[PDB]
RNA sequence: ACUCGGAAUUGAUUUCGUUCAAAGAAGGUAGGUUCCUUGUGGACCGUUAUAUCUUUGUUCUUUCCUUUUCCUUGUGGCUG
RNA sequence: GUAAGCAGAACUGGCGAUGAGGGAUGCUCCUAACGCUUGGUUAAGGUGCCAAAAUGCUCGCUCAUCAGAUACCAUAAAAGGUGUUGGUUCAUAU
RNA sequence: GUCAGAAUCCAUGCUGGAUAUGCAGUGUUAUUCACCGCCUCCUUUGUUUCAUGCAAUGAUACAGGCCUCUGGCCUGCUUCUCAUCAAAGCCCUGGGCGAGAAUCUCAAUUUCUAACAUUGGAGGUGAUACAUCCAUUGCAGACGACU
């Protein structure tokens, strides 16, 4: 199976690099087979529960601390009724916690640009 | 003609492996190249560094000529020249370029939220002070 | 309007791997913005690249791509070798190229 | 981490061979010589070349016992060297006496092959440095050495062309540079 | 050198005006007619 | 990997050393203006360089010198040649590179834009001092370029024009950085110490 | 292909470095004299004094380099 | 033989029968000998631009009112120089 | 560091400039349904050696410079601006309101930039000409051309 990197601990903020939600900053829950990252709050970002591949994702030093986690499995993911209810069940704990910090809630909701002068090998 | 290659002048090392660290002069070898070192805690081992590589700093601690690397450390701790350079400009923006390099993504986000909030208040005074 | 929020490094097609007197158009040759030594290059190895361009006719859109990836550095400067699915056309020279920053680390 | 680029890769070596035993002449007289060279091998090459000029000996007829590396005693501080040497011009041979200043004997001989090639066009093959003695300040007879001696010596930095570390370098800049610096 | 602005008179004769045509006998002879009404309405701008 | 346009100020600059940088950048696809080409420098004395330009005028096609080497007197046109000398200009690719380049001996247009400096190809850096140099504006007016003293007048006119712009800007650089010092106080005391880490 | 790393060994059984002790010196500090061009001055005399360095022992250090054999984690390429 | 890209020999290696990379350009010099090719590494030779790679680092010398710049190779000498940079050895600072 | 100085050199003057596929100014711009402009608003196609912030206006010197100048700064555009809060969307004069955005089911260029030309529409203002052949000339002429 795909090994995790030492950056990605549970909790931590990623950023998505490709697909329909490119740029957006998204918090990591659990590694699933197929070795994919379950990475998910839909009120904040407007991205759902989804499996993102490890290599289309930059990890970040920023982190967040209730959530169900262990029930959800790869049989799920491969307009809908049950999925919308499972979503709002999972983000009970996070919406309470991310009501606190407004620097952190903005940080999720903005999306990451390569802005001109910055060189992404001398990044961090 | 301020600034002399003399014993115990502070130097920014601009080129070479050290790159960006501070050093003291000990002794002039010949008309090129000088016996540069640091006791600590810059941590540049003593060597025959060329003159081209090293920008001279304003501050010096006065000590006699060829010198043991211990007897810097005693004469350093009284003066604290490395601290006093670091107060002034050039000294400040040297540390800025170290800490800009080491920012996180959230730490880079922090900056631009504060800087834009400043500009709301900056534009309110620029209209008000005009009025 | 314009493209919002770019996630790629931006890059020029210099030419091909060559001598004075011989192309080897298998191996394209690539300069990246910012990147200026071999030491800075070792981020970009592996990372996948696209020449985009536009044509007069194909599958519901006027643009084409040639995907590739970065292979290895080239000399003591920043410049870095690449391999595309096709060989790159010599029309593509002094021509812009998107280096995406996946796959990541 | 220590910069390879400044110095030449000279190291000093002691050598000791002894000819070779025979039934006529058992227990020969032993030799010794300090040499400068790249390597432990290339010292032995230079030993047999020089010993061929002195005495009726060869590499085949000879036998070598020890190749001791020598270094400086204390390489921290600066000292004066009076180097004796000979070289071969396109006319003929000339003995010289140069005076060089560095932290080490290895540093002096690196500095001398640069100096000697640059002035007199003397090839590496021709030069043979005879002995490298340490000298007191009140001993060097050359005028370019004497200006440096004295405590409180000062030297202002004039016209500051910095060799920028690569990556620092950019082909275009805005401001135009500043060379007096201050 | 480079011409900035040409100013002309109010009333040119048919002597001068022939220069601007290669066929005078055909033409309705329009040269400096829009200019002449523009002049009466002169050129102390230009 | 590069800007839209790059306007070069060419005073203080050495003629070949500049051109070799400028050539390679035209091949990489950068679009360039050169500006104040009369003030560009060359190593060697004035007499030495004019003697070398006289060896150039001696060349001509003997059959019909209408056809042959065009001896170009203007500084803008002189720099243009040495850039073309560092390009395979007969081939189609080489020709494209010249197309990008624009050379001027300063007009309207790009007085309003910024002028950059190539630092490697620069006289104060390169020429070890005492060693005699020559300005191209002098060398050209020796060899039948008539328009020296206009490019004196127009520059001297638009330097007064620019110093009028400067003292507006310099007054409203003060005025922003005065209103900065108010705004830096009134926002809370945590975030002031935050900016003094990172310089701002 | 490039790297983060270590673990023992060889030399001069430490190259250095570093703590003391005595001895000596000049490219002579404190200290005297004295002098201008008033200095981050110079001549004369002074040997550690309100700076020091070097030679020779000694206090405890395993790295600079250089032999010797061998276990390592990080990214990438090509082919299957 | 004054000499010749001249004539005649000895030993080995080439060209002829042979491309490829270098010497700008060259049957004979250098590297190196060839089935179609993917990747890696070098050779001779090079790294301001034409031109793939250093306006790399480090230490000397040189200012040419015809500088100089890479073996075969595309020419230069006798004799001079208080132009400058070092050396050798005498004589009272020169 | 300067100065004088030639039957020399470069200009000037003179010849050409379809010797730069070079550049400027000015006149008139098609008999009134009939085409033809110019300036906005918005759609058809098709060009670009090359859109993703493809950005930034003192003037100098380098054995010195710059000023917010009793002070402060230089040792690089290595900076300084710009980049937020929902959609490259919809609403209120340029800032500000809200809203369950996903199953685009693990990436597929992030299809919309820019001006240039063009097909056909809206509204505002406008315009009602020349050249060639032909005949004649002889300041010209092999024929074209030229007067």
């Amino acid at each position: 199976m795909a090994k995790l990197r030492s950056s990605i601990t549970p909790g931590t903020v990623l950023i998505l690099l490709s697909g329909g939600h490119r740029g957006k900053r998204v918090v990591f829950l659990k590694q699933l087979p197929s070795g994919l990252l379950l990475v998910t709050p839909f009120k904040v970002n407007g991205v759902p529960l989804r499996r993102v591949n490890q290599r289309y994702v930059i990890a970040t030093t920023t982190k967040v601390d209730g959530v169900d986690v262990s029930s959800i499995k790869d049989e799920q993911f491969g307009l809908p009724a049950q999925f919308k209810q499972l979503q709002d069940s999972v983000d009970k704990a996070l919406l309470a916690s991310l009501s606190k910090d407004k620097l952190l809630t903005q940080y999720l909701k903005t999306r990451f640009t390569l802005r001109g002068n910055m060189r992404p090998h001398e990044m961090k | 003609f301020t600034r002399y290659y003399q014993p115990g002048r502070l130097c920014v090392v601009q080129y070479g492996p050290d790159a960006g660290k501070l050093c003291f002069v000990v002794d002039i070898i010949n008309q090129t190249r000088v016996l540069v070192d640091g006791a600590g805690v810059t941590g540049v081992k003593r060597q025959s560094m060329p003159v081209r590589r090293i920008a001279l700093t304003d501050q010096y601690l006065k000590i006699p000529r060829s010198v043991r690397s211990a007897t810097l450390k005693k004469a350093l701790e009284k003066d604290d020249v490395i601290a006093k350079f670091n107060q002034s400009s050039w000294g400040k923006r040297r540390l800025a370029k170290e800490q800009r390099a080491n920012m996180s993504d959230f730490d880079r986000f922090k900056l631009m939220v504060i800087l834009k909030q400043r500009r709301k208040v900056m534009q309110q005074k620029l209209k008000s002070l005009k009025k | 309007t314009k493209q919002p929020v770019r996630l790629y490094v931006r890059g020029i097609v210099l030419g091909y791997k060559r001598s004075k007197v011989n192309q080897y158009p298998s191996c394209s040759l690539l300069q990246l913005e910012g990147v200026n030594d071999r030491k800075d290059t070792q981020f970009y190895l592996g990372k996948r690249v696209a020449y985009v361009y536009k044509a007069k006719t194909k599958q519901g859109s006027k643009y084409r791509v040639i995907w590739g990836r970065i292979r290895r550095p080239h000399g003591n400067g920043g410049i870095v070798r690449a391999k595309f699915r096709s060989n790159l056309p010599p029309s593509s020279i002094a021509g812009r190229v998107r280096v995406f920053l996946y796959p990541s680390n | 981490k220590a910069d390879p680029t400044l110095q030449q890769k000279i190291s000093q070596y002691q050598v000791v061979g002894r000819k070779q035993p025979t039934e006529a002449e058992p227990n020969p007289s032993l030799f010794r010589m300090r040499l400068f060279a790249r390597n432990k091998v290339l010292a032995v090459s230079k030993f047999w070349y020089l010993l061929k000029k002195m005495k009726k000996v060869k590499k085949s007829t000879g036998e070598i016992l020890a190749v001791n590396e020598i270094r400086e005693k204390r390489p921290t501080f600066v000292k004066n060297f009076g180097v004796w040497l000979r070289y071969d011009s396109r006319t003929g041979t000339h003995n010289m006496y140069k005076e060089v200043r560095d932290i080490s004997q290895n540093g002096a001989v690196s500095q001398l092959y640069a100096e000697m090639a640059g002035r007199h066009r003397a090839l590496p093959s021709n030069i043979q440095i005879i002995r490298v003695a340490e000298i007191k300040a009140s001993q060097c007879r050359r005028a370019h050495m004497q200006q440096l001696f004295d405590s409180k010596l000062k030297l202002p930095a004039i016209r500051r062309i910095f060799p920028t570390p690569k990556d620092k370098k950019s082909v275009f800049c805005a401001r135009k540079p500043t060379l007096f610096l201050h | 050198l480079r011409a900035l602005v040409t100013v002309w008179a109010g009333h040119l004769s048919d002597e001068c005006k022939r220069r601007f045509y290669k066929n005078w006998y055909k033409s309705k002879r329009k040269a400096f007619t829009k200019y002449a009404k523009r002049y009466g309405d002169k050129m102390e701008a230009e | 990997t590069f800007k839209k346009v790059v306007v070069i100020d060419c005073q203080g600059h050495l003629l070949g050393r500049l051109a070799s940088v400028v050539a390679k950048e035209l091949l990489k696809g950068q679009q360039i203006i050169c500006v104040r080409c009369e003030d560009i420098n060359i190593s060697g004395s004035l007499h030495r360089n004019r003697l070398k330009y006289q060896r150039f005028l001696r060349l001509r096609m003997n059959s019909n010198p209408r056809r042959g080497p065009y001896h170009l007197r203007a500084p803008s046109r002189i720099l243009w040649r040495t850039i073309r000398g560092m390009l395979r200009h007969k081939v189609e690719r080489g020709q494209k590179a010249l197309a990008r380049l624009q050379v001027y001996e300063v007009p309207t247009m790009v007085e309003r834009k910024k002028r950059m400096v190539v630092p490697s190809a620069l006289r104060i850096v390169r020429l070890k001092p005492k060693r005699n140099f020559c300005r191209l504006g002098d060398l050209s007016s020796q060899v039948g370029w008539s328009h020296g003293d206009l490019v004196a007048r127009l520059e001297e006119k638009r330097k007064t024009r620019s110093s009028a712009y400067y003292q507006k800007k310099k007054e409203r650089t003060k005025m922003q950085t005065e209103a900065k010092q108010f705004a830096q106080t009134t926002l809370p005391k945590d975030q002031v110490a935050f900016l003094q880490q990172y310089g701002h």
